[PDB]
RNA sequence: CCCCACUAUGCUUAGCCCUAAACCUCAACAGUUAAAUCAACAAAACUGCUCGCCAGAACACUACGAGCCACAGCUUAAAACUCAAAGGACCUGGCGGUGCUUCAUCCCUCUAGAGGAGCCUGUUCUGUAAUCGAUAAACCCCGAUCAACCUCACCACCUCUUGCUCAGCCUAUAUACCGCCAUCUUCAGCAAACCCUGAUGAAGGCUACAAAGUAAGCGCAAGUACCCACGUAAAGACGUUAGGUCAAGGUGUAGCCCAUGAGGUGGCAAGAAAUGGGCUACAUUUUCUACCCCAGAAAACUACGAUAGCCCUUAUGAAACUUAAGGGUCGAAGGUGGAUUUAGC
């Protein structure tokens, strides 16, 4: 039985977002990629470096906003820009959110030598696409 | 129904007749 | 199959389409009207409308084909037909006037008659009747297998096949012997037909 | 199933009655055909076979099948078409004998694999050279203890 | 709920006005097609599932037509067959039966019956296979009966069009000809057949007998003209590319047949179609699957 | 099935509801699941035929007794009137009798609705003055 | 058990014996069909009255006593020791050398193979100082989309001890797991939430001219990818085999810490074999050359047939008899291969 990235139904009560609900064979069919960069195109280069950067960015953002993230990040790259679009729960006071945004933007910009922007969209609670 | 009681009676009677024949 | 079940097999026969409307029955008229609305498969690369096309010979060539080498199988078949025709012409010219009437020079008629002679009416174990398609397939396969036998050394396939076809056309040869052996075995096992 | 069995029996009886009476057909009455079996799915009829007379009987039955179905519709009115099957014992034998007459013949131990075991023994020579089961109904359950605890 | 649908309709109207503003078009004449084009441009999505792409349709279409509760504030259901649980299906059956009764009182080619999913979408009600079969039987009994215009319209609501499937040009010298294209496996051919000719075929600028040494390919070329008895009466210039000898022969055969259809009679065209000379052959090479020797051959199951 | 069309048409004309098709299991005992908890069960069920097609009592009679819905019913000599709240002994197979029952029930329901409208209008008019 | 012959015996007469699944397994008589009809099954449920009988199983159609025309007999009929059950009816499952019906690639039919030969590779065994894992289908060109050193986890020898790491371990446990999958699956069902039936017992819930099942969820389906609507992919739930992986990585538990950690040099890797898969063949539908299908030669001891061996170059590399390519040399086994077996629409 295939097990990759699938959320197996247990009782009909566990909530899953849109991305968690869909299985890998639905990528590019019912769900887009969580990272968009020209690395994997024909003839382009530095795919490995972009992949490592994306993995580190996801880990760093997950560990920097503990429990704040309501979904996976979206890492867009335009030129040397780097936009991290995130969906965050409305738990913390906005002061902490702004502090973390400034911190993460400056630290990532100095760590990857590229202008990193962080766009946060807040939701009252984790969006439930269905229950499993 | 089963014949377990009948079978036990039959075995008892067979053993008794065998004992009578022996002695 | 890439063809949906709605698709129907094509009918390549010019006489069928040039037939006058008056001769058509009401049932045939309905068949034509139905075919006017049915999706038809593409004509296979094998069969055409050529007056020289022979489905028996085409099937024999396909059976002779090894590894999709249709060109070589067709070459062998046409060489066999040419060899049969040349041998029959030699016999015709070497024969007297009376015998020339009996000698047959049509390679296609000779081939069909030889295959018809090689067809076994009975088959097997319990002897059983054989349908027409099985009979034709058995005849063709027996002919091809006998011609492919190692008993003939350094003789090319056209010569061997022509020799066997001429033997069969005279109700002789190892293929007719094999048919007779099958008939005799079926006769012997007739006692088991109750199974 | 049993209803279909009774229907088959009724069809057999009706066909036998039609065969026996002379009113259905003088030909059929003179034939005196007897049925071995009748089975409904269409209806298959199997009659005992006596060659020339057998062929005549089959031909007359095939000719009169439509009239027999029409007469059966008078009774069980919704009667499926009746198929008569000639029972030449094993019909394969009869057809085979017919073809064989037609056809042309032309001119006239220990129960073991001792070898495998011997090979294995030679290979070996060369290489050299209960408990208690608790009852299901007696198994303890601590759910009530947990519920009473809190 | 119904109030929710009203709010969604108002939101959709406001959004339609805003989108018309964004695209710089008249809000009063911004059709649904313009909305779809604008959404596709502003929110591009390469997802293959069209239902997964962004959509800003009317709430009547986005929301399921099952509607809110089928009863008012008093709780009385609107439809008199509500308690059947299938009020749409049984209302439709009742109307069809009334039509049949009225027909009793008074007294195939380009369409098929909609599938059960289509009927379910029509009535926004779940239906069983036997229910669909019963409805189809009733509809077909209606059709077989002497149905009038109203009954024909009623049936056409369930009729679905069946998917059943030539120019003549003049060159610079006034030679009337027809041009067509054909494909077979990977070979692609373009053929030009002139109205008047003396049976000369030039393939890639080369005569066919010198371009197709195999007799089978020449027989394939002969097949279309021989079927219509027009051998030696037409001149053909055709160019083929790709594939092998037989694929090229088949592609040229299809292209020639399609082009020649412009000259023969309509009955001859139908005969050619029935002979299979016009159907593009979908038999193409099947991909090899992983873990298998070929397209269908599995690896040799290891001896046990 | 003989009177299904007539009964449905009469129910639609009188403003009430009809169920002449295969009575699915739990259309009354499980109505909350099959329609949503806000559904309103019928306040009166009228059986023009209390037997199903296998001559057993209609399951709707037992279900309505379970849900405490009164049942008016036309009981024939072979029917079982035990659980029917208001049995009406009479022929249920003759088309004339079924037509008479349908006419009587339609007329009673229509008269009741018209009288309700008239009384409501009169009360509202008098209360204002 | 079958066949044949034949006796007691079945028959008659007169006595005796007094048994049975002697069973409608329903005591006789009278009454009732109203309540609750009623544990279940059998055979609708009871009431009045009387006689007979029973009081856990087994010991026990027994022992003893008594009676009898009975003498290996029948009737009546215990107790001791022992057990925590014995038993009646039914339900579900398993099973039936179980009935019937209908199926599939189960068999035959078709094509090409394997099973015979050489070689490649994998496994197993032996050997060695010298990995591990997979290992019936579902291991066996498997982890590897790849080992001369490295890789490497193996071995021998040598060296280091806060070490690349706020250490480390490819040390034990896949029978603690995550992660990723195999298998049925070339499936269509599964699990919740209700509803109903059986007197509210275990359990059961289907009829389409429908008779208690069902609104949702998962899967099939649908949709999508490829060239269509077909096909192939993909998908394929729950569950089965404590299936595979602690050696992808992570991790529970347990263990090692001057060593089960870390580093360096050097090394295996052979065949007496068995077996799995593959390649090349045994040729004439072939071989060589031209050509890419209208040719010429070859065609059995100078044929077909090695991607093998031997030798010499070359490519890569620091390192090549190791690997690969090429040339030379050799022209071997083999002559279409048994049961059996693989694959295909
Ligand atoms: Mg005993
Ligand atoms: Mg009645
Ligand atoms: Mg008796
Ligand atoms: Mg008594």
């Amino acid at each position: 039985k295939n097990r990759a990235a699938r959320v197996r139904v247990s009782k009909g009560d566990k909530p899953v977002t849109y991305e968690e609900a869909h299985a890998p064979h639905y990528i590019a069919h019912r769900k887009g990629w969580l990272s968009l960069h020209t690395g994997n195109l024909d003839g382009e280069d530095h795919a490995a470096e972009r992949t490592v950067e994306d993995v580190f960015l996801r880990k760093f953002m997950w560990g920097t906003f503990p429990g704040c993230l309501a979904d996976q990040l979206v890492l867009k790259r335009r030129g040397n820009q780097l936009e991290i679009c995130a969906v965050v729960l409305r738990q913390l006071s906005p002061h902490k959110y702004y502090f973390l945004v400034g911190y993460s933007e400056t630290l990532l910009s100095y760590f990857y030598k590229c202008p990193v922007r962080l766009h946060l969209q807040t939701v009252p609670s984790k969006v439930v696409y269905k229950y499993l | 129904k089963n014949v377990l009681k009948i079978r036990r009676r039959k075995m008892n009677h067979h053993k008794y007749r065998k004992l009578v024949k022996k002695t | 199959s890439r063809y949906s079940p709605e698709f129907k097999d094509p009918l390549i026969d010019k006489e069928y389409y040039r037939k006058p409307v008056e001769e058509l029955t009401e049932e045939e008229k309905y068949v034509r009207e139905l075919k006017k609305t049915q999706l038809i498969k593409a004509a296979p690369a094998g069969k055409t409308s050529s007056v020289f096309e022979d489905p028996v010979i085409s099937k024999f060539t396909n059976m002779m084909m090894i590894g999709g080498n249709k060109v070589l199988a067709r070459s062998l078949m046409i060489q066999t037909l040419e060899a049969v025709k040349r041998k029959q012409f030699e016999k015709y010219h070497a024969a007297s006037a009376e015998e020339q009437a009996t000698i047959e020079r049509n390679p296609y008629t000779i081939f069909h008659q030889a295959l018809k002679n090689c067809e076994p009416m009975i088959g097997l174990q319990v002897p059983v009747p054989l349908p027409d398609r099985r009979r034709r397939f058995l005849a063709m396969k027996w002919m091809i297998t006998e011609c492919r036998d190692k008993k003939h050394q350094r003789t090319l396939m056209p010569e061997k096949l022509s020799h066997k076809l001429l033997e069969a056309f005279h109700n002789q040869g190892p293929v007719i012997k094999r048919k007779h052996d099958l008939h005799k075995m079926a006769e012997a096992n007739r006692a088991l037909a109750h199974y | 199933h049993a209803r279909l069995r009774a229907l088959n029996g009724l069809l057999y009886k009706a066909l036998t009655d039609l065969l026996c009476t002379p009113e259905v057909s003088q030909e059929l009455y003179d034939l005196n055909v007897e049925l071995s079996k009748v089975s409904l799915t269409a209806c298959r009829a199997y009659w005992k076979t006596t060659a020339e007379q057998n062929a005549h009987m089959e031909a007359v039955l095939q000719r009169s099948a439509a009239h027999m179905r029409h007469l059966l519709m008078s009774q069980l009115r919704n009667v499926p078409p009746i198929v008569f099957v000639q029972d030449k014992g094993n019909a394969a034998l009869a057809e085979l004998d017919q073809l064989l007459a037609v056809a042309d013949f032309g001119p006239r131990l220990c129960g073991i694999d001792h070898e495998a075991l011997n090979k294995q023994i030679m290979e070996y020579k060369r290489r050299k050279d209960g408990r208690k089961r608790a009852k299901p109904r007696l198994e303890q359950d601590s759910s009530l203890k947990s519920y009473l605890s809190g | 709920t119904e109030d929710f649908i009203k709010k969604q309709i108002e939101e959709f109207n406001i959004g339609k006005r805003h989108l018309a503003n964004m695209m710089g078009e008249d809000p009063e004449t911004f059709t649904q097609e313009d909305i779809d084009r604008a959404i596709a441009y502003l929110f591009p999505s390469g997802l293959f599932e069209k239902r997964a792409r962004p959509v800003m349709k009317h709430p009547e279409q986005i929301f399921p037509r099952q509607r809110a509760i089928q009863w008012g504030e008093d709780g009385r259901p609107f439809h008199y067959l509500f308690y059947t649980g299938k009020q749409s299906y049984y209302s439709l059956m009742h109307d069809v039966y009334g039509m049949l009764l009225n027909l009793e009182k008074h007294q195939v080619i380009g369409s098929r019956w909609l599938i059960k999913e289509e009927l379910e979408e029509m009535l926004v009600e779940k239906l069983s296979d036997l229910d669909y079969m019963q409805f189809i039987r009733l509809l077909e009994k209606l059709l077989t009966s002497q149905c009038g215009a109203a009954e024909e319209e009623f049936v056409q609501r369930f009729r679905r069009s069946v998917t059943l499937e030539e120019p003549v040009q003049y060159d610079e010298q006034g030679m009337a000809f027809s041009k067509s294209e054909g494909k077979r496996k990977t070979a692609k051919a373009e053929a030009i057949v002139y109205k008047h000719g003396s049976g000369r075929i030039k393939v890639n600028g080369i005569d066919y007998q010198l371009y197709f040494p195999i007799t089978q390919d020449r027989e394939q070329l002969m097949f279309p003209f021989h079927f219509v008895d027009r051998l030696g009466k037409h001149d053909v210039t055709c160019t083929v590319s790709g594939g092998g000898r037989s694929a090229q022969a088949g592609a040229i055969r299809l292209a020639m047949a399609k082009a020649l259809c412009s000259f023969v009679t309509e009955d001859e065209v139908e005969w050619m179609r029935q002979a299979g000379l016009l159907t593009t052959d979908p038999r193409v090479r099947e991909r090899k699957k992983p873990g298998q020797e070929g397209a269908r051959r599995k690896f040799t199951w290891k001896k046990r | 099935r003989q009177f299904s069309y007539l009964i449905e048409n009469m129910a639609r004309d009188c403003g009430e509801y009809a169920h002449t098709r295969y009575f699915r299991g739990g259309m009354l005992t499980n109505a909350r699941l099959l329609f949503g908890p806000t559904v309103r069960l019928p306040d009166l069920i009228i059986f023009l035929h209390t037997l199903n097609n296998i001559f057993e009592p209609h399951v709707a009679v037992r279900d309505a007794a379970k849900m405490n819905i009164p049942t008016v019913g036309i009981v024939d000599t072979n029917c079982n009137p035990c659980l029917i709240t208001y049995p009406v002994p009479g022929n249920d197979d003759s088309p004339l009798a079924v037509h008479l029952y349908c006419r009587l029930f339609q007329t009673a329901i229509t008269r009741a609705k018209e009288k309700r409208q008239q009384v409501e209008a009169l009360y509202r008019l008098q209360g204002q003055k």
